[PDB]
Formats: structure tokens, C-alpha cells, sequence
RNA sequence: UAAUUGCGAUAACGAACGAGACCUUAACCUACUAAAUAGUGGUGCUAGCAUUUGCUGGUUAUCCACUUCUUAGAGGGACUAUCGGUUUCAAGCCGAUGGAAGUUUGAGGCAAUAACAGGUCUGUGAUGCCCUUAGACGUUCUGGGCCGCACGCGCGCUACACUGACGGAGCCAGCGAGUCUAACCUUGGCCGAGAGGUCUUGGUAAUCUUGUGAAACUCCGUCGUGCUGGGGAUAGAGCAUUGUAAUUAUUGCUCUUCAACGAGGAAUUCCUAGUAAGCGCAAGUCAUCAGCUUGCGUUGAUUACGUCCCUGCCCUUUGUACACACC
């Protein structure tokens, strides 16, 4: 990988991969697909970054919020509950952590199996509150695909983040073990469930 | 440290000082469950007693407690600064006291009434069951009383 | 004095817990003439062959 | 003493700086004249007197108990 | 959400009306332009007489349009 | 307070043979299987890595993540 | 920058409005090079009512 | 389970009475040259893509 | 090669520094680090309770090395954290001035710091010989 | 005297000012070496700009960087942005334009506010309420 | 369109106040003017480790050059620009690129006509009238009260913890202030666990206090889910400070006491980008007293990028016997 070091110490474990196949900190951003039709070119991989902390705005018009990268988006979902408001730094933290695992336990790479848990948390179909007259019933409708990510996103954390309270297991376990169940929804991740649960009654609707 | 485990050193409970303690807290820790014991009031004493609180309760083969009592109990002729303690000067006798888990609730009633008797009127406002250190009284602590 | 509070019962939140709260406690602003402002109380006009020679 | 003096200089066209009528007014009125006479006199006096605009407002009672208010103004007068 | 006023908007029209021979299509001519053919009294105000009379004269070798 | 909080010396036979099988680990990991608490559990976590017992993969405190001897 | 944060209102009522007052400062050195009459030649005509002025000695 | 191929043509505006939803009429990447115009939830651009479950029905405007 | 203190990590470093000094043995300890909490804003003094001297002593000098000078005031500043004031909020309070006061004292009779002038303490010029060794020491971790 | 430039990056209040020399490669912020800055979560931060540009890019160059001003987070994304400015403008003086056209190229193709300063800054509070936009807790008798 | 902001339609044509302009502040200048009260490079003088010449410092002027950083003067810069999409292809709008900047560029400042029995005679030696005026409603002096406590309401502060508390350690801002007839901001050396004490000095200030080493935050440990070490009310005993005076405890520190509080019913608040929220800081106040306010920076989201359903207010139409105008 044509090594080449000078006055100050560049140690190897940074010069071995820079310019190579760019990985994150320690897993490789290519190899990394969604699976679900839906969700393309709003998951954003390819372009990878080494660490997620990106200081670009991502508000100022209504889209670009889609082209930011998807894990650093998850990671900030975060820092929240005013208890967190602002501590990236210890929200970033956990994410290196939680994505240390659950590769652990899954060999898959963690910005694969991450995908994999906002595919099967996105509310396809949802209900409303029609007008109606009254004693409204509720409407069929069909999320966005990003509100669909967004909901995603949103449904992982606050699961994990009340799974986390009042217990030892560390808040990076949580995510960890949301993510698996996640991964392929499989009865257990509190995001799974209200996705599911926000979608039978959207069949009450018809 | 290391690991380390004994035989059946480790007792699960064993009274003292008129008070029980969990043997499976530290007993830094453990021992502040007394009344006029403090996190700190216990730390001083520990090591004074060159006793490592990196382990639990029930350890600390007896030998030393027997004399840890000692040293609170006799908290000046054992090297502890006397402004380190919550009775100093007391209030007849200009001497410096500590005061641990029975006396506290005597000697709280002994200033208590002793203002009382004196007719203090931070006195008189105990025995109106009130606040006694000036705070407003009309939108604070309504229901507990 | 001082030893007359401490004898004089009917003191302290005890005997005072021990009664209920005036419902007056509870009243509200008692609306301060405010729908009468508009009005003028004064029983007195201004003539206008005053006026015209003030302004 | 010998620290400070001051000299007399009289204002040029007074007509134009705002204190010079306002007290004007006030003396026109303590004088009797009537309210609107008087305050139409400083108008068209600072107006012919070079002002490209003018304002006088009088608040107040004047013999009637309630406080009316009357404003007077000529030509341009910008305000933002 | 800036519609330019109709300060700046009457002055444009009041400008391609009489120096058309002048005013190229493009902004910055336009711009040092109106230092030496208008009296505007600032860069800002100026600026965006000029950018619209460039739109309006963009427009115009397209076809006419009103004033 | 509760459920073996200390040494426990049959208890320090179970984890003997408890660490193969185990892709995770933490201190959380410990007590999650009736077993000693995260004060005297967080200090044996490398008492095992002595010899062989473990695979660091992770970096700090606060968050622990060992691996099965390789 | 001297700023002077004050309520409006002379008395305490309507809504809590506040006012920031600015009085601005600047002051302007400058070390010369001249010589032992000229001390008082730019003294008199140097002034335009508004500008304090002063004139330091030796570094000492 | 039947799913749908479902690519938003162009979009119609906000219907519902809070204006939270939107008619969109879609496209079918199956079987093209299609319709239904079918509502959304979120926030949506055109050139999207989405899943319905029970593509044979549509529902106009929301009250 | 040539290492110098700023090549070090800071933490792994002073740490270092603690075991050294700790075990070197010239201390002058004013003997009553039994008690002290180190600041009236902290709860409960240092957990060690055998060093936390050293390590305090381990930054104590890394920093009056990296400046010109410093003095007592500073460091309590430095060190001293957020006081919870119970039900009151959060302050920031500087620390215990004779711990810092005679942290200096203790180790400036080793002779790693001297009374600087213009008032204050500048590290030491034989303070300054065991600059880089102290440094390589630690280099030889990853040696 | 050898060819040397200077530059700067600035964050919301930190600016980071940067002397780049002719040497042989060393690179120490405020006198520390770059290899630990101190936010070992966001160390990679500021790596990215030799990894990103070819990491080799030093041979006979020298840069350290000051920065006063900011916070813990504020002063490293300003360094990032200073240094690859910095190597820009090396790249203008002394070496030709095609390598440094292609240089800002690398850069903009994944430019988080590395050349172009973050523009953004904290809004003032107003009267009514502790916060820019935040206002006090109304009543409603 | 934020805007009676324009387009367009047009018995109206062309204008002014108000909106805009404007002013201030925060963002762009390696282009101009240069500054030991701002800073950079070289060089002396100077110190450590490594040697091979290097790396990291010291140096109120040892000299030399400079203005990138800093500062504040003068300019310039943006005009929604270019291209495209949308549209009476009109005002405009939206996407992309470029760009310091493309949400009235962000934030303010100012702000017309009218309206109120809105608040202010407790800011005014602004005031009309009335009251009182020597046993005074004048005035000062002594002490007490505004804090008084069965309760009801409102703006807050600290929490219920393991995205934690604690302990070491890493350790980064910005808006301010500040002592002459003087006692203000205070570095530094000691004594003291602390609070604090004490001995000197800089400073009328970009010069000294100060890089305000602030706090959250980062790191390494101890703790282990249990009101627990989370929590810090109440309370006792002691040492300080302010002050003529601290009792009803001004404030600070120390030990001990260790409440309620295990995420909060019905209800309701603030808010869309460096914003929210978390974090501390200065300033006002001030002898002492911030849980207040006004500013500041620090760390930094989620979800909007829409509608008139709720609520509020405008604007038409319309009825009106109201015009003191539905009080
Ligand atoms: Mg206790
Ligand atoms: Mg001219
Ligand atoms: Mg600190
Ligand atoms: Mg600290
Ligand atoms: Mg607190
Ligand atoms: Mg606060
Ligand atoms: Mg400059
Ligand atoms: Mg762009
Ligand atoms: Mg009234
Ligand atoms: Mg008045
Ligand atoms: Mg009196
Ligand atoms: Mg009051
Ligand atoms: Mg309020
Ligand atoms: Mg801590
Ligand atoms: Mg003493
Ligand atoms: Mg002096
Ligand atoms: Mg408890
Ligand atoms: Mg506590
Ligand atoms: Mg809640
Ligand atoms: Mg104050
Ligand atoms: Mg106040
Ligand atoms: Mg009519
Ligand atoms: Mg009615």
C-alpha cells in the first residue's frame, strides 16, 4: 500500500488504510447496498466518511437533509431529551461502540445491517385523522420514503433509549441489540412493533 | 487489582454499634449507614486503620473493627482534625465531640429543648413544628406537616 | 412574651393543620370596575361653546 | 476664575431648528392667542423660513376637562 | 420572497427608456453605469436598479413588454 | 445489594467454563446471568485476558467488548 | 462599546420591554518625532470641538 | 405478499384538512404507462418511489 | 531520535510520571493528604489516597512547563470544577489554594521549578533536563 | 528565508492560523504533534485532509498551526480547513497550477467547510425570553 | 410578495408618508493605508532531549523585515447572479452550478394615520384640583414590618440517575467591567482543610487583573441497580466574610442529619439552523446578597419547508334604528 512516513509519526494503522478501499473507522463503506426498492437514493453510502461529525448544513433547504450521511443522521437522533441536547461527542462515541458490535455476534459489517434496520422499520402504510364530521375514522395512507427513514431512525433510538433507562446495560447494548432485531425485524425491536402496529390499522381504513 | 476469592471469610451480616450492615456493600460504603457517619467522616477513619476499603463488607477480619469504633469514639487522641466533626465546643463544656447514632437523636432533642427552655425564638419556632432558619414560610412546605 | 408563645396553645401547624382553609382562599380577581371604564362616572359633560373656544 | 467664558451668538434662521418655535408656542399661548392661531402662525412661519417640512402637536386640556390633541403639518416629512 | 420595489422598478424603465444605445445585457457594465449616468445614493439601492434594468433588458431582445 | 455481589468461590468455577460460547461481552454481560456485580465484575473482565481468555476488539471504559480466545 | 440595557417603561407595567442604549469610543495614539517648539504649534489648530486631546512625555 | 411498484409522476398539492397529506398520482414500474393517484404522509418530491399495499383502490380528497 | 513533552500523550504521561515519582521517594508530602477534597466544589476528596499527590504533582509540572509562569491562583482555577450547590445551580469555583501552594513547594525543594520573576513560578532548568526523559520513558511503552 | 506561505480557518469563533514551511514534513499543532490532538473521537477529523489529497504530499513541507479563541470542538474544524487552504496555497506560489487545480478538485469532490469557511454564527438573544428564538413561558391568567 | 410588494386587469393617469430605501451589528478581502498597548518570520542573547544539521521553550525591546492572523480606517462585494424548471411563460417562484454570503443575506434599529378613560401624580423642583400642615400625611431619629402561614394560583431553580453521580486527569470561549482625592479590578509569595487571612505589585486599561485554563464536554478509574454513592429539602454543632447592626438564622466553608422525589392527571408554554435544548460567563442590581434579568460565547439535534382544522387577527361583502358607535 506504498507506505510513506516523515518528521512527524504517522502510524501505520492510519496509513495502511487512507487512500485503500475507504472504509469507516474500521469497516468498509463499499459492500454496503440497500436492500428495499424504496429507500434508494435516500439511504446515503457512496459517498462514505471516516467518522460521522460533519459540520454542513443540512436545513436550509427542504431536500438536503436526504443527502447527508445516514449514520451520522442516526447517530445525532441521539444526543436528545435535553439530557443529551448538544454531547455529539458522547453520542458519536456510542455509535463506534454499538457498531464495534453487533459484528460481534453478526460478521456482517455494522453500515450493512444498520440499512438493513431502517429497511424493515418504515411504516409503508400509516393512518390519518380525517375530518369526517365529528366522530372521524381514520385514512389509508402511505408514508414517504423518507418520512419513512425518518421514522425509522426515530422508532430505533427511542426504543433503545427507553430500553437503556434504569438498567445496566449500557445504552450502546440497546441500540446494539435494537439494530439486530432490526437488521430483519424479527418480534422484539420496538421499532418493528409500532411500525407494524402504525400499519394494521391503516388497514381498519377500507 | 486482581481477582481474588476466600474460603468463608465473607460474613453477609453482622451488627455493631447498635446497627446492621450489608456485608455485600464496600464497606466504605456500608458503614455510612449509621446516623452521624458520613462518606467522608468514614473515609479518614478507614485507612487510619490501614485498612484497604477496596473490598466489601464482610471482610475486614474483626481485629480492626474492634478498634475502628475506637478511633471515631475517640476521634482526637487518634489524629483527626477538630473541625472535621459535628459537635464542637459543644455547648457546656468547650470540649470537641463526636456524636454516632444514638446520641445524634438525644443530643439533636438536647439543643432542641435547650433553646426551648431559654425561650430562643428559634426555639419557639421549633416547637411550632416550623422552618427555624428564616426561609418564607407562606408558599413553602404546605402537606408534610 | 416569649414564654407567653410557647404556653399560649392554639399555635403551630398542628393546631393549625387542624382547621380548614377560609374559602375566600380560593377567590378570584373580582373584576375592578372594568366593564364601566368606557363610561364617564363623572356626571358632567363638556360644553361644546367651551370646547370652541378652548380649541 | 478666567477658566471659562461664554459669548453670545445668535441663532441663524431659527425658523429651522425645532427648540427655537417650540418654545415660540409656548410663549404665543401663555399670551392668549388661540390654540389653532397660534399654532398655524410657527407653521407657515417655519415653512416660508426655508423648511422643506413642519409638525407642531399640541396635547392636552384647554377649558374642556377631557385632553384632546390636535396636530399641524405642512409639506414633506419623512418618518422612517 | 424579493420583489424588487417599484422605486428601483420605476427607475429601470425610466432608464432603458432614454440609454438603450448604452446598457449592455450584462450586470456589471450595467452597474458602473449608473455611478456616472444616475445619482442613486447607495451601492446597495444602485445594485439592484442595475440587476433589474439587465433583466428587462434581457427581456427585451426577446421581444417588447409593458412600459 | 442483591443475588452475589462478591467473590462467591463456587461462583468463580461457573465463570471458568462460562466465557467460551460468547460472542459479546461487557460488564453488563456479567451480571446478566445471575452473577456478580459490575463493581467486582468490571475488574475481572482482564483478570481473564492474564492468559488467553479473550479478544479485546474494544477501546475504553464506560464500554467493554472482549472476544472468544482465538 | 458602552451599553446601557433599560426597561422603556417608566413604571413596571405592559409588556417587559427593554432598550440598549450604545455610546461609542476612540482613541487614537500616535508616537512623533518633533522637536522642542513645535510643542505648542499643533496645540491650537488641532481641535475641532469633540476631540480630547493629549500629548505624553517620555517613555519613563 | 403482493406488493406494489409505485413511481410518482408529478404531484397534485395538499389535500386533508391540516394539509399534512397530498394526492400523487404514481406510476407503476410494473406494467407502465399507469396510474393510481394515491395519498402520502410525509414529505415528498417528484421522480420518488413507494410501496402500497392494496394497489386496486384509490381515495380522492381527504375531508 | 529527540522527543519532547508536547510528543507525549498527556494522560499516559503524567501517569507515568506518577509511578516515577511515586516511587522515587523525595515527596515533603505537608502530611495531612488524609482529608483534604481539593476544592470546597467537590464532594469528596480523590479516590488513590496513596499518590493522587504524584499525580497531581504529574501535571502539576507538565503544564508550568508548556508556560512562561504561573502561580498559585491559576491553578486552583485550573482544576477547580463545577460546584452543585444542592438545589442551587451549577458554579465553577477555583480549587484549594494550599494544596496547589505547596504541591510547588514540595517539588520546586526537588528542584523542577523555580520562583520565576514578574511574580509567579517557571519550570526549573534542571526541571527542564528530565524534560525528555521522563518523555522517552513512556515512548518505550510502544517501543 | 525558504518558500513559505501562511494561512488561516475559521469556525464559528475559532480561527486557526497556519504557517506552512519548506522541510521535511512535520506537522505540530501549537507545538504538539498532530499524531493526538485530545478529541480521540474526532482525531480523524483532521486527518482526512492528508488522506484525502494523497497522504503523501510532504516531503518539502513543514506546517504547525495556533489556535485561540473557540472551543474543544470549534478550534479542530477550523485547523482541518487551514491546513488544506494552506497546502492550496503552497501549491499557487511555488509548484504549478495543474497539481493545485487539482488539489481543491480532491478537496471540493468531499469538502465538509474545508475551503470554504462555515459562514454560519451564533444569533443574538432578544429581550423576552433566555435564548435567540426561545421566548418565556406565557400565563394566561 | 414579509409588505397598498409588484405583475396583470383597469376611468383613471402619474406621486408622497408608512413598507422598501435607510442605519447598526455578525459574516468576505494575502488589494490600500501599519501598529512594543496587536501579531508573524529571521536573528542575536538563551534552555532541554537527541544528535547529523533537528524538535520544544525562555528572552518589556538585542536587532532586522513584514501585516496572514489581531485591530479599524478607506474602498470593493450581491444584484437572488448564471443556466435551467414553473408561470398570463408577466411579477414572481423553484432546482442545479458558482459563490464569504443567495430564508427582507442572518440579527436587530427606526417606523405613518388613528385608536385606550391601558399603566405611570410611588422617577421627575413635570403638573390641575382636593386633602393635610406643628399632637404634621412635612422631616429626621430608635425599633418593628414589607419575609409574617391551615391554603389557592404563577415565573423559576435542583432532581428522580448508568447518554449517570463521583474521583483523578485532559482542558477551550465570548459579550463586559474596573481606584482621585482613592479604597475599584487584583496577579504574585507565604499561613490556613476550607472559607479565608496576610505581604506586595500592575492597571484610569487592547498596556495590569486575564489565554478570564468558565461550564457542560473529552479521557481513566471506583461504584452496580437496590431511593443506591441518584437526590439534596430540613436540621444540629463549628469556623469565616459583608457591615454601625446578621436574632426571624445576609453570603461563604466544614462535619453531621439524608425528606419528597422511581418521568408527573386534566390541562398548557417556547420554538425551524448554529435555531431548539443542554452549558457555564459577563453585565445590570450590589457594602453583603441571583434560583432574576440583559448580553455572550461554549456543545449542538429532532422534525417542518405545509395547511385554515383549532385558536387569534386582519380583509372584502352585508345588515344596522349604533356615531358617547354593542361598555
Ligand atoms: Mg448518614
Ligand atoms: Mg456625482
Ligand atoms: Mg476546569
Ligand atoms: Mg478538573
Ligand atoms: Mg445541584
Ligand atoms: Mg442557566
Ligand atoms: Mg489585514
Ligand atoms: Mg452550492
Ligand atoms: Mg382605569
Ligand atoms: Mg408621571
Ligand atoms: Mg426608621
Ligand atoms: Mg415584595
Ligand atoms: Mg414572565
Ligand atoms: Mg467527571
Ligand atoms: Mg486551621
Ligand atoms: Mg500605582
Ligand atoms: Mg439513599
Ligand atoms: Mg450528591
Ligand atoms: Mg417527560
Ligand atoms: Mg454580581
Ligand atoms: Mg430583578
Ligand atoms: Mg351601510
Ligand atoms: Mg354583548
Amino acid at each position: 500500500f506504498t507506505p510513506v512516513v516523515l518528521a512527524t509519526p504517522i502510524p501505520e494503522e492510519v496509513q495502511q488504510a487512507q487512500t485503500e478501499i475507504k472504509l469507516f473507522n474500521k469497516w468498509s463503506f463499499e459492500e454496503v447496498e440497500v436492500k428495499d426498492a424504496s429507500l434508494v437514493d435516500y439511504v446515503q453510502v457512496r459517498q462514505p466518511i471516516f467518522v460521522a461529525h460533519t459540520a454542513g448544513r443540512y436545513a436550509n433547504k427542504r431536500f438536503r437533509k436526504a443527502q447527508c450521511p445516514i449514520i451520522e443522521r442516526l447517530t445525532n437522533s441521539l444526543m436528545m431529551n435535553g439530557r443529551n441536547n448538544g454531547k455529539k461527542l458522547k453520542a458519536v462515541r456510542i455509535i463506534k461502540h454499538t457498531l464495534d458490535i453487533i459484528n460481534v455476534l453478526t460478521d456482517q459489517n455494522p453500515i450493512q445491517v444498520v440499512v438493513d434496520a431502517i429497511t424493515n422499520t418504515g411504516p409503508r402504510e400509516d393512518t390519518t385523522r380525517v375530518g369526517g364530521g365529528g366522530a372521524a375514522r381514520r385514512q389509508a395512507v402511505d408514508v414517504s420514503p423518507l418520512r419513512r427513514v425518518n421514522q425509522a431512525i426515530a422508532l430505533l433510538t427511542i426504543g433503545a433509549r427507553e430500553a437503556a433507562f434504569r438498567n445496566i446495560k449500557t445504552i450502546a447494548e440497546t441500540l446494539a441489540e435494537e439494530l439486530i432485531n432490526a437488521a430483519k425485524g424479527s418480534s422484539t425491536s420496538y421499532a418493528i412493533k409500532k411500525k407494524d402496529e402504525l400499519e394494521r390499522v391503516a388497514k381498519s381504513n377500507r | 487489582s486482581l481477582v481474588v476469592q476466600e474460603q468463608g471469610s465473607f460474613q453477609h451480616i453482622l451488627r455493631l454499634l447498635n446497627t446492621n450492615v450489608d456485608g455485600n456493600i464496600k464497606i466504605v460504603y456500608a458503614l455510612t449507614t449509621i446516623k452521624g457517619v458520613g462518606r467522608r467522616y468514614s473515609n479518614l477513619v478507614c485507612k487510619k486503620a490501614d485498612v484497604d476499603l477496596h473490598k466489601r463488607a464482610g471482610e475486614l477480619t474483626q481485629e480492626e473493627l474492634e478498634r475502628i469504633v475506637q478511633i471515631m469514639q475517640n476521634p482526637t487522641h487518634y489524629k483527626i482534625p477538630a473541625w472535621f466533626l459535628n459537635r464542637q465546643n459543644d455547648i457546656t463544656d468547650g470540649k470537641d465531640y463526636h456524636t454516632l447514632a444514638n446520641n445524634v437523636e438525644s443530643k439533636l432533642r438536647d439543643d432542641l429543648e435547650r433553646l426551648k427552655k431559654i425561650r430562643a425564638h428559634r426555639g419557639i419556632r421549633h416547637f411550632w413544628g416550623l422552618r427555624v432558619r428564616g426561609q418564607h414560610t407562606k408558599t413553602t412546605g404546605r402537606r408534610r406537616a | 412574651g416569649n414564654e407567653g408563645a410557647i404556653r399560649d396553645k392554639t399555635a403551630g401547624r398542628r393546631n393549625n393543620r387542624s382547621k380548614d382553609v377560609t374559602d375566600s382562599a380560593t377567590t378570584k380577581k373580582s373584576n375592578t370596575r372594568r366593564a364601566t371604564d368606557r363610561h364617564s362616572r363623572t356626571g358632567k359633560t363638556d360644553t361644546k361653546k367651551k370646547v370652541n373656544q378652548g380649541w | 476664575p478666567g477658566t471659562i467664558v461664554l459669548y453670545a451668538e445668535r441663532v441663524q434662521d431659527r425658523g429651522l431648528s425645532a427648540v427655537a418655535q417650540a418654545e415660540s408656542m409656548k410663549f404665543k399661548l401663555l399670551n392668549g392667542l388661540a390654540i389653532r392661531r397660534a399654532a398655524y402662525g410657527v407653521v407657515r412661519y417655519v415653512m416660508e423660513s426655508g423648511a422643506k417640512g413642519c409638525e407642531v402637536v399640541v396635547s392636552g386640556k384647554l377649558r374642556a376637562a377631557r385632553a384632546k390633541a390636535m396636530k399641524f403639518a405642512d409639506g414633506f416629512l419623512i418618518h422612517s | 420572497g424579493r420583489v424588487r420595489t417599484k422605486t428601483v422598478k420605476r427607475a429601470s424603465k425610466a432608464l432603458i427608456e432614454r440609454y438603450y444605445p448604452k446598457l449592455t445585457l450584462d450586470f456589471q457594465t450595467n452597474k458602473r453605469l449608473c455611478d456616472e449616468i444616475a445619482t442613486i445614493q447607495s451601492k446597495r439601492l444602485r445594485n439592484k436598479i442595475a440587476g433589474y434594468t439587465t433583466h428587462l433588458m434581457k427581456r427585451i431582445q426577446k421581444g417588447p413588454v409593458r412600459g | 445489594a442483591q443475588h452475589a455481589v462478591i467473590l462467591d468461590q463456587e461462583k468463580y468455577d461457573r465463570i471458568l467454563k462460562e466465557v467460551p460460547t460468547y460472542r459479546y461481552v461487557s460488564v453488563s454481560v456479567l451480571v446478566d446471568r445471575l452473577k456478580i456485580g459490575g463493581s467486582l465484575a468490571r475488574i475481572a473482565l482482564r483478570h481473564l485476558e492474564k492468559e488467553g481468555i479473550i479478544k479485546p476488539i474494544s477501546k475504553h471504559s464506560k464500554q467493554a467488548i472482549y472476544t472468544r480466545a482465538t | 462599546v458602552l451599553k446601557i440595557s433599560t426597561r422603556k417603561t417608566p413604571n413596571g407595567e405592559g409588556s417587559k420591554t427593554w432598550e440598549t442604549y450604545e455610546m461609542r469610543i476612540h482613541k487614537r495614539y500616535i508616537d512623533l518625532e518633533a522637536p522642542v517648539q513645535i510643542v505648542k504649534r499643533i496645540t491650537q489648530i488641532t481641535i475641532e470641538p469633540g476631540v480630547d486631546v493629549e500629548v505624553v512625555v517620555a517613555s519613563n | 405478499t403482493p406488493v406494489t411498484l409505485a413511481k410518482v409522476i408529478k404531484v397534485l398539492g395538499r389535500t386533508g384538512s391540516r394539509g399534512g397529506v397530498t394526492q400523487v398520482r404514481v406510476e407503476f414500474l410494473e406494467d407502465t404507462s399507469r396510474t393510481i393517484v394515491r395519498n402520502v404522509k410525509g414529505p415528498v418530491r417528484e421522480n420518488d418511489i413507494l410501496v402500497l399495499m392494496e394497489s386496486e383502490r384509490e381515495a380522492r380528497r381527504l375531508r | 531520535p529527540g522527543v519532547s513533552v508536547r510528543d507525549v500523550a498527556a494522560q499516559d504521561f503524567i501517569n507515568a510520571y506518577a509511578s516515577f515519582l511515586q516511587r522515587q521517594g523525595k515527596l515533603e508530602v505537608p502530611g495531612y493528604v488524609d482529608i483534604v477534597k481539593t476544592s470546597s466544589g467537590n464532594e469528596m476528596p480523590p479516590q488513590d489516597a496513596e499518590g493522587w499527590f504524584y499525580k497531581r504533582a504529574a501535571s502539576v509540572a507538565r503544564h508550568i512547563y508548556m508556560r512562561k509562569q504561573v502561580g498559585v491562583g491559576k491553578l486552583n482555577k485550573l482544576y477547580g470544577g463545577a460546584k452543585s450547590r444542592g438545589v442551587r445551580p451549577y458554579k465553577h469555583i477555583d480549587a484549594s489554594g494550599s494544596i496547589n501552594r505547596k504541591v510547588l513547594q514540595a517539588l520546586e525543594k526537588i528542584g523542577i521549578v523555580e520562583i520565576s520573576p514578574k511574580g509567579g513560578r517557571r519550570i526549573s532548568e534542571n526541571g527542564q533536563r528530565d524534560l525528555d526523559r521522563i518523555a522517552a520513558q513512556t515512548l518505550e511503552e510502544d517501543e | 528565508a525558504v518558500p513559505s506561505v501562511q494561512t488561516f480557518g475559521k469556525k464559528k469563533s475559532a480561527t486557526a492560523v497556519a504557517h506552512v514551511k519548506a522541510g521535511k514534513g512535520l506537522i505540530k499543532v501549537n507545538g504538539s504533534p498532530i499524531t493526538l490532538v485530545e478529541p480521540e473521537i474526532l482525531r480523524f477529523k483532521v486527518y482526512e485532509p492528508l488522506l484525502l489529497v494523497g497522504l503523501d504530499k510532504f516531503s518539502n513541507i513543514d506546517i504547525r498551526v495556533r489556535v485561540t479563541g473557540g472551543g474543544h470542538v470549534s478550534q479542530v474544524y477550523a485547523i482541518r480547513q487551514a491546513i488544506a487552504k494552506g497546502l492550496v496555497a503552497y501549491h499557487q506560489k511555488y509548484v504549478d497550477e495543474q497539481s493545485k487545480n487539482e488539489l481543491k478538485k480532491a478537496f471540493t469532490s468531499y469538502d465538509r467547510t474545508l475551503l470554504i469557511a462555515d459562514s454560519r454564527r451564533p444569533e443574538p438573544k432578544k429581550f423576552g425570553g433566555k435564548g435567540a428564538r426561545s421566548r418565556f413561558q406565557k400565563s394566561y391568567r
